[PDB]
């Protein structure tokens, strides 16, 4: 698709869908030969972390998410699966904090 | 020419101009410094092929994308949820999170 | 050679004090551009034989052929006019360079199309010159566009339209206006 003043393209990265959409900025990179694309992220990396707080708030039950793993042969394509992973877990853990409103309802909080 | 290939075309295409200039700068050289009518004689005969050919090819690219009818808006997406590779592959990720 | 050049001998000037009427000619004959076969000059020859025939200067001469250099806007004390020219006829003339007291100098009289020719070539020079040493640096690129090198760039640091759907100020531009507002608040 038709980008913004970066007369580059705009790709949606996020073409397996999600929530919010997503489109990348693809950007050449001089340094790269190929030409790297980011977003808007602050953040190098981003999943989601679990765990259980104990009384003291101390570990018990814990795990963090994890994609399946693409292997295509274009490493361009693996990190438009990696900006697609990360707008993911931005609109599904946005969405639910976003949701969080009414948890006190049985004692969630 | 389907997809990317008409593309592609203009992409091989990209290296056919830039020398041209290499003709028209013997062009010049044709009386310039070889002080031959031949050489332009020839060169007329081809700095207007190797410009105005690739112009017709240029334009017959754009007149045939015009066939080809490719709509220029882009379409706003609707916020998409998943596609199905995307769910079942998600669900062997779920094998996987077992 | 011919413009604003120096040729100057002064005491003969401070011998005579200025200029009178015909010694303007005395000092131009000190100059090149004094002729030899000029009227003036070959009637000076006239002066080494008749020497009392010549009377002022311009009835002795334009009724003779030849070049000569009459007299005909005085500017004193300074300047004064003096054409070049050559009689054909004790009647006809054909006049050539102004040459005029320039003080200390006389010059012939500059074309204009030499000076407007040295403007046009001066101009289109710069022009030119503006295309050496500085073009092709801005580098084109179809995606790019131009590009501007630099070891560091600091200093400072047909397309698209449809895409996704500072202010180094901290608006201190509003500030700024709140401040004219503010400075006759009191007295406003």
């Amino acid at each position: 698709f038709n980008s913004q003043g970066s007369n580059h393209l705009s790709v949606q990265y996020s073409c397996l869908g999600g929530i919010s959409l997503g489109l990348g900025l693809i950007r050449m990179k001089p340094e790269s030969k190929s030409f790297e694309v980011q977003s808007s992220l602050l953040y190098s990396q981003a999943a989601l972390k679990i765990s259980i707080l104990n009384k003291d708030r101390d570990e018990i039950g814990s795990s963090t998410w994890s994609w399946p793993s693409q292997n295509c042969n274009s490493v361009l394509l693996k990190d438009i699966y990696k900006l697609q992973e990360i707008l993911f877990e931005m609109d599904i853990w946005n969405s639910l904090l976003q949701e969080a409103q009414s948890c006190g309802n049985q004692g969630v909080n | 020419s389907s997809d990317t290939q008409q593309v592609q075309n203009i992409l091989e295409l990209e290296a056919k101009i830039p020398d041209i200039l290499s003709s028209a700068g013997k062009c010049i050289e044709a009386i310039q410094l070889n002080n031959s009518l031949e050489d332009f004689r020839k060169y007329s005969k081809e700095f207007l092929e190797t410009v105005e050919f690739i112009s017709t090819g240029l334009r017959r690219q754009a007149l045939e994308l015009e066939k080809a009818e490719v709509p220029v808006v882009s379409l706003q997406p609707k916020k998409r949820y998943a596609s199905t590779p995307l769910s079942n592959l998600i669900f062997d990720q779920s094998s996987k999170l077992i | 050679d011919l413009t604003s050049i120096q040729w100057r001998m002064p005491e003969w000037v401070q011998s005579m004090g200025g200029l009178r009427t015909e010694n303007v000619l005395e000092y131009f004959s000190q100059s090149p551009f004094y002729s030899h076969k000029s009227n003036n000059e070959m009637l000076k020859m006239q002066s080494q034989f008749n020497a009392l025939d010549l009377g002022d200067l311009n009835s002795q001469l334009k009724r003779l052929t030849g070049i000569q250099f009459v007299i005909i806007h005085e500017r004193p004390p300074f300047l004064w006019v003096i054409q070049k020219q050559n009689r054909l006829n004790e009647n006809e003339v054909k006049p050539l360079t102004v040459y005029f007291v320039c003080n200390e100098n006389i010059y012939m009289a500059p074309n204009a199309y030499t000076l407007l020719a040295t403007r046009m070539l001066n101009a289109t020079y710069c022009f030119q010159k503006a295309l050496t040493k500085i073009e092709k640096f801005p580098q084109y690129n179809p995606q790019e566009g131009y590009t501007y090198p630099k070891l560091s760039n600091d200093n400072l640091e047909e397309n698209k339209n449809q895409s996704i759907e500072p202010e180094d100020f901290s608006v201190v531009r509003a500030f700024m206006q709140s401040l004219h507002s503010s400075k006759e608040a009191p007295d406003v």
